[PDB]
DNA sequence: TTTTTTTTATGTACTCGTAGTGTCTGC
DNA sequence: GCAGACACTACGAGTACATA
């Protein structure tokens, strides 16, 4: 958690409308992950529930910012999945609900925030149904998504969006590069990769991650001239499966429209890896291979406790099956 | 720490701990929570006990010599050890090397205790009204809506019941959604418009805490904290917000047909009835005829019960259909000679209350159309 | 609910609610007449009301002058209703209370008379949550329930409903809102607010809201709150992210004549100018649909096509129908998948790919 | 006397006013005049066909005054409560509100208790599929050798959540879905029982519209009649179900595969005026189709209800390919599919229809 | 008047009147003659086929006062007594309803105590796999060190969800399920025993349609003398089974192989007519075809599990080349898979079945 | 010999251990 | 008067199982 500079503008906007008495209690956060998801909601919280005679800004003096920073609030509900889980359950959003009818113990306003509207099962959103359209006057609700469509239809009514515009391409790189020390063209890769969103392209080079995708740029160019795909199971079977296998996705991406000579390119940093991922491989296989790895991905995530170990051996046993000469690629299907 | 040194005679000791150790009980929820705290000031010992939602503080006079310090010991143990010791006997405790040893006559005990900085303390509230009540008045005043209030149940804060003190009189309501019992009464002081809800297990220490026509109970009443003085024993409890129905409107106000009957015979014909009820809906149905009450009961083996009373009525049929429970339990409460029934339609609810005083009201609400 | 739309402005008399004719008709007819039923479902799509019509048929059924068409107003059993200090009614959220044992619990409570009013009317909104046991539990009631009682039953769809409980009830089917009823209904709002508001703008959110009000009021909202206060064009077109110049035709131009370096460079400058990705794939498809009109007929032109009628006339006659039915395939196929990838922008990306490869 | 729902004022009160079921309502009636009593029967079936009124009206044969007769003796003293539900002796068990095993035990213990006035405590069991499993396992030894003056009449919809132990010991009725005819009859009298004026087209849609059940048919008559003024319209019923009658989706099937788009748009158009749901449109439309390759198929195949377009249905019978009707109905379908993506339910729908124009086999758009 | 249910007044009362099942009844036999008795015996089978008879039966034969033989007299007073529900020393515990182990102990130190009247307290404890876990340790505690007085018999449907050390210490009698010829010799002399006439078809019928099991068929052949006017013809069983078919697939698969159009529309109407969810008609068709297309690969596919229809599936899996099967298979799983958008479900598992009708004849 | 073992979100029962309450009696 | 003695009712947990 930490304060970006482009999202001062949004704050104060949302902040001069909840001061007023005219925000919607129901606010729906698009940020993408690595934004300022959670920093805005943080700050909007701790602005709401206490005292605020300083205005916009913190009155740390205050109960309520005592209890904010230390985190103990009873009048502050953060709705998580759990450490030994993934998804949000429905009991703990029924608690919270129950826990709403309840007057606040500090006699201000109450919040509720979810950390990712996302994980939540359709049971849980439901249950918020109710809760969201007609709330107690003292309560405003929090959500965060990367995909509002993913949500339940009728939760995303009830719930007024509010969308953050990731930065200028330029202004990303600036901010980016003053405290992380890269190549500019490794930077803006990393950068595009995560959707133009700061902090995600941060958190490549922050984490592991950045050392596992140039270990996958070196299989790929060990495996591609000679059709052997697989030795990449190693490179891709991991806890950030889905993210591994969106890079690989962009790469071919990259390949497929080099291909049309387009202008520009999601990966920079390699461009003689994409140059023979376009020249060993055909354009209808580089985008029925593109397919399958972008719909195994979704198979990833969406399914739950899946063995990951069998989805991604069976996608590079086909993958080495489609380039073999002779064989008839899959169609795009509804 | 220090050593306590602290002679305490049994006479002077078992009760006082006794009503300490009342609220404490069962497992508790984590360590440390299920004990009490012994503390020694100038001469004076108390004895405070908690649920960190409750207090118990018990003041005794010591005229041996002792030093200024507070220990804890587990409840239990001893209220256990001290009883049971020949009458008249001194208990002499005295800390060493983080243990309580206590001595009486040859016997001797050391048991395990934890740093007087481990005891939880509760909030603090000034400015609490006070009143000052008879003990058995608020006791019968209570004990006419104990048995009112729901247990273990989501709606509103049904587990508790309203003090409600207006102009110089105090009324004490409960209810359930089905049932609901009022009592008012004038105190005799000069006293604001308030409106509080005291939990059930509150209301049970309270019941716990009177004792003796003596010295009258000091009452402190806030919003979030409750207080209550008999001689050397204060008791603390932390109070419940919301607020129940409008009692007022509970109550009909059209109670066009009467019923006068008398309480034990009435009693005792409610209790015969509920044999052969049903086990879970044990209703019955009333037919009110002129100077005559028929009660007829059903259940799943049929067993028909029926049973006919004297009363003073005039009027209609009404067939009003109800539970047994709640009429029971009222009056049971009652203890009166003479009893009211007051009934509107056949899907109004019906009232009960003392033929010779309006001191209590209750009201129930039928069961079937 | 200080300054909340659709929370502050709930119809509160059948002659307030927008639309509805039929269900509105059935309903003061039934009211009118000796027709009461004792198990109501109204099923529909989110925001086109269905909790709204519950309550009203509520009050209108417990009022003091009686069984009413039209609710009275001004009284206090339905006043009580309106604020929420009922006793006659009881509103379940069953996507809360899905557990059978708090249904036993409500089928327990059923036979006791109600404190006021003629009917306790039991209002399970979601009912399709509930869980199977609680519904199985509900049928025997539902199929005979005292004369005292009354369930009303509001669900988002009635698949998910077990097929007895469709038989046990009256099914009411709000369809969805128009446009222009929507339209009518905001500017209704609005005038009746005092809030500066333009027809254009109106006219965007009304088509925005894919025919369900609340989610137009929730958009009205957003504007407010964003903008200078007030519901203009332009702060609407910023925030709804809709293209309003020639960037859609361009592209689709690009993409027939598969000009791969300049319909990937038009999806960059898109980007850069950030216009939301699922309200250009929608405009794809609009011109790809007028496209296909104009192949029956030229007056199939779209009015006059903004200025740009020769562009997609001169398309009209360069492509054979089979192309543009396969290019609307594929884009429609884009737009089904483009929640569900790592990012709008190159889920886009892939439709275009895909559209792309057909010897365009 | 007031309005009460007809789904409860016209439950069958007598084995002569139960539509349909032929079998059972048979066999019932057979063993009761034989005497040969069984002590568990299980009707199973879709519903609302009248399972649950079949046991009532079983008890009422069983525990009637004038001894176990097939027909109910019209309303006896016996059959009184059993009219009005408030019988001493049969036991009305709303299994779903008693699944516990704790529950079905204080049922077995006093099963043994003499009857207090009938013959027979008859035990209706209603939606047995939903007792918990230990409560089957504690009811099994109870129905396999019951004392003599007690039945279980068990009723459910799907048999087959029921152990099979359960299913061995006691007789299984099964009640078939009632026939379009059967509804539109019963229907008919029951709108003539109400002095309401009906129109025959609306009694035939009422009776296609309920999946051959009679509760729901009834619900949607009642719904009519609310949606009407007191009676039951052709328009009104149009109307309450969304349909297409049987003659403007013909025309648009026709037109489709005469390949003449203009009609097809001014249809379009005048739908549009009608006012009406285009999923609606879809779905009659591929009804139709199917209904085209069935009589292309069967030769008769055709129901009554729709013999008023019978004749063109011969038509398009005579004039167009099975693989082409197949390529319409595919098509089609993957517009059904489409369509609540499409930007416009009435431009998804356009654009559906155009597509089957462009891919028209014999009459394709030219290029 | 009072005509008994043929499931109860036909009950056996001897080893004799018992049908099949002789690797039990010898085995019986053998022990009560000779001195080999074990201390429980547990009864297993499948659905009615003559676990509780059996078990009843050895109870009588154990507590004869001719002594403890194969053959129970009948005449002497014990015989008599345990032929009806009341007597002493046999204690049929109905353990299904008394699961608890507050009501097991009551029962289970009656053990103590001597018997009455016979040489052996004998407890029939039916439904056994039902007891909860303490109750369980309860009689397993019994079982250790039983008194050489007490003889336990044990019957069940599921032997497997008994705990395995209760029973290592039970003999374990399996009832085989009965034959459809045994079914339909037993279902003709209890017909000829009573006065019913019957065609042979329709015992042929009954005797089919019973799954091998006494209880099912005794309760058919009430149904059917019910809705048969006290005689038992050929066309009122077979129209009472219609009504009662459960296998639409098999034979609807059958329908469409042989590509009769007629049967197949009659069978979509009568699986109409039954309320059907088509989604399940459906995979479980589909899974049908994956069964015929497995057993083209290998006989031994073909398991235990689907042994009522074997001959019919053998002959689909003989007959018919793989290659239509695997077409079948594919246009079935296309129709199913675009199923829930068709116009209604009845109507488009309808195209469906003509879609793949269509194909190679015709 | 040998060690080897898996999705989950949610709900529904059943059965035993143990606390909290009532009452009722010979204390 | 009072524990205390059951006697009973409720609740948690361990476990089984159903559905999707
Ligand atoms: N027909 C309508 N007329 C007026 N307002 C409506 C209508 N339908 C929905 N709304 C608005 O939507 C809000 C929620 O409506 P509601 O009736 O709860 O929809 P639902 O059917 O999905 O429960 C209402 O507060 C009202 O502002
Ligand atoms: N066979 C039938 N004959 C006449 N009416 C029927 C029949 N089946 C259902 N109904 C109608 O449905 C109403 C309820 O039927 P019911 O027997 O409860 O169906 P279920 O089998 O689902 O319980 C009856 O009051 C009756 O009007
Ligand atoms: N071997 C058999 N001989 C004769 N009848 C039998 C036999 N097995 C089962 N039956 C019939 O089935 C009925 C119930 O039999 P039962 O022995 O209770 O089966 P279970 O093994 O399931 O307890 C008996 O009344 C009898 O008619
Ligand atoms: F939001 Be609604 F109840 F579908
Ligand atoms: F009993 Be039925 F399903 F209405
Ligand atoms: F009585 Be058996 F086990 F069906
Ligand atoms: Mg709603
Ligand atoms: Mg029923
Ligand atoms: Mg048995
Ligand atoms: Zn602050
Ligand atoms: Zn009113
Ligand atoms: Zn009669
Ligand atoms: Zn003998």
């Amino acid at each position: 958690m930490r304060w970006y500079p482009w999202l001062r503008p949004d704050f104060e906007k949302l902040v001069a409308s909840y001061q007023a008495g005219r925000g919607h209690h129901a606010l729906l956060i698009q940020a993408l992950p690595g934004m300022g998801d959670d920093a805005l909601i943080y700050a909007l919280s701790r602005y709401l529930l206490c005292q605020q005679p300083q205005g916009h800004k913190s009155c740390g003096h205050c109960r309520g910012c005592q209890l904010m920073q230390a985190g103990t609030h009873p009048d502050y509900y953060t709705l998580a999945p759990e450490k030994g889980k993934n998804t949000l359950g429905v009991d703990a959003v029924r608690e919270v609900t129950e826990k709403l009818n309840e007057h606040a113990r500090l006699g201000g306003a109450k919040v509720v925030w979810v950390t990712d509207a996302a994980l939540l099962t359709d049971a849980a959103a439901n249950a918020l149904l109710k809760t969201l359209e007609e709330p107690p006057a003292e309560t405003w609700f929090f959500l965060a998504t990367r995909e509002p469509e993913r949500l339940l239809a009728t939760l995303r009514s009830r719930c007024r969006l509010h969308y953050l515009a990731p930065p200028p391409e330029q202004y990303a790189v600036t901010w980016l590069s003053r405290e992380v020390t890269m190549s500019q063209d490794a930077l803006l890769a990393a950068l595009r990769l995560s959707a133009g969103s700061p902090g995600a392209a941060l958190a490549l080079f922050q984490g592991d991650n950045w050392q596992a995708r140039e270990t996958l740029c070196q299989a790929l160019a060990y495996s591609v001239p000679s059709g052997d795909w697989y030795s990449l199971l190693a490179a891709l079977n991991h806890e950030q499966a889905p993210a591994r296998l969106h890079w690989l996705a962009t790469l071919l991406m990259d390949a497929l429209k080099r291909h049309h000579g387009a202008a520009q390119v999601t990966n920079v940093d390699v461009p003689g890896l994409v140059a023979e991922l376009a020249n060993h491989l055909s354009p209808s296989r580089l985008q029925a291979i593109l397919g399958d790895v972008c719909h195994i991905r979704e198979q990833l995530m969406s399914v739950t406790g899946i063995n990951r170990e069998l989805l991604i051996t069976d996608l590079l046993l086909r993958i080495e099956h489609y380039l073999q000469p002779g064989v008839v690629l899959p169609v795009p299907h509804l | 720490g220090p050593h306590m040194k602290f002679t305490v005679e049994r006479e002077h000791l078992l009760k006082p701990l006794q009503q300490v150790s009342g609220p404490l009980g069962g497992r508790p929820t984590l360590p440390i929570l299920g004990n009490l705290l012994l503390q020694v000031a100038d001469g004076t010992l108390s004895l405070t006990g908690t649920d960190l939602e409750m207090e118990m503080v018990a003041r005794v006079a010591l005229v041996q010599p002792h030093e200024p310090g507070a220990t804890t010991v587990p409840a239990r143990k001893f209220f256990d050890i001290c009883r049971g010791l020949p009458e008249g006997a001194e208990i002499a405790v005295q800390l060493e090397g983080e243990r309580m040893l206590v001595r009486s006559g040859r016997s001797r005990f050391s048991l395990s205790t934890l740093p007087a900085a481990d005891f939880p303390n509760l909030d603090d509230w000034q400015s609490e009204v006070e009143f000052t009540l008879p003990q058995a008045t608020m006791k019968r005043l209570i004990e006419a809506t104990q048995f009112s209030m729901a247990h273990q149940d989501v709606r509103y804060y049904l587990n508790g019941m309203l003090f409600e003190t207006e102009g110089e009189e105090l009324r004490t309501v409960a209810t359930d959604g089905h049932r609901l019992a009022v009592c008012s009464m004038p105190i005799g002081q000069s006293l604001p418009s308030h409106s509080v809800i005291v939990p059930r297990k509150g209301v049970i220490e309270l019941m716990r805490m009177l004792d003796g026509g003596d010295n009258p109970l000091r009452v402190q009443i806030g919003s979030n904290n409750i207080r209550a003085h008999v001689g050397d024993f204060i008791f603390t409890s932390k109070l419940v917000d919301g607020r129940f129905p409008d009692y007022r409107r509970v109550l009909p106000k059209n109670p066009d047909k009467h019923l006068e009957a008398g309480c034990d015979l009435l009693k005792q014909a409610f209790a015969r009835a509920a044999i052969l009820s049903n086990e879970k809906f044990r209703g019955v149905r009333l037919y009110v005829s002129e100077n005559q009450l028929k009660i007829t009961a059903n259940n799943p083996e049929q067993e028909e019960a029926e049973e006919i009373l004297d009363v003073t009525y005039s009027g209609a049929e009404m067939e009003i259909g109800f539970n047994v429970s709640y009429v029971l339990d009222v009056l049971n409460a009652l203890k009166c000679e003479n009893v009211r029934m007051m009934l509107t339609d056949s899907v109004s609810s019906v009232q009960i209350e003392d033929a010779a005083s309006q001191s209590a009201a209750y009201v129930v609400m039928p069961m079937r159309l | 609910s200080y300054q909340v739309l659709a929370r502050k402005w709930r119809p509160q008399t059948f002659a307030d609610v927008v639309g509805q004719e039929h269900v509105l008709t059935a309903l003061a007819n039934g009211l009118s007449l000796g027709r009461i039923h004792h198990a109501y479902l109204f099923s529909g799509t989110r925001g086109v009301g269905k909790t709204s019509i519950a309550r009203l048929l509520a009050k209108g059924l417990n009022c003091e002058t009686g069984i009413t068409a039209t609710p009275c107003g001004v009284c206090d059993n339905c006043r009580e209703i309106e604020q929420g200090r009922f006793v006659d009614l009881i509103e379940i959220d069953a996507a809360s209370r899905t557990k059978v044992e708090d249904t036993r619990d409500l089928l327990d409570n059923v036979q006791y008379a109600p404190a006021r009013g003629r009917f306790k009317v039991y209002l399970i909104d979601e009912v399709h949550m509930l869980s199977r046991h609680s519904f199985n539990a509900l049928l025997k009631t539902l199929e005979e329930p005292p004369e005292h009682v009354k369930f009303l039953l509001a669900t988002t769809d009635p698949q998910k409903l077990p097929v007895t409980i469709l038989s046990r009830c009256l099914q009411f089917h709000l369809k969805a809102l128009d446009v222009e009823q929507i339209r009518h209904q905001l500017e209704h709002i609005l005038n009746e607010e005092h809030i500066a508001h333009e027809p254009r703008a109106l006219q965007l959110l009304a088509r925005a809201a894919e025919g369900s009000l609340r989610d137009a009021l929730s958009l009205t909202d957003q504007a407010i709150a964003s903008g200078d206060g007030q519901v203009s064009t332009q702060a609407v077109s910023a925030m709804l992210g809709t293209l309003d110049d020639d960037q859609a035709l361009s592209l689709v131009e690009a993409m027939v004549e598969a000009n791969g370096e300049r319909v990937m460079a038009l999806i960059n400058e898109a980007a850069a100018r950030g216009i939301e990705w699922e309200a250009l794939l929608v405009e794809m498809l609009g011109l790809l649909h007028r496209i296909a009109m104009v192949q029956l007929s030229p007056a199939a032109l779209g009015n006059d096509m903004a200025a740009i009628e020769l562009r997609m006339r001169e398309l009209a006659r360069t492509i054979p129908p089979t192309d543009i039915q396969l290019y609307y395939q594929t884009l429609l196929i884009g737009r089904k998948e483009l929640p569900y990838a790592p990012d709008r922008r190159m889920g886009v990306e892939m439709t275009l790919l895909r559209a792309l490869a057909f010897h365009p």
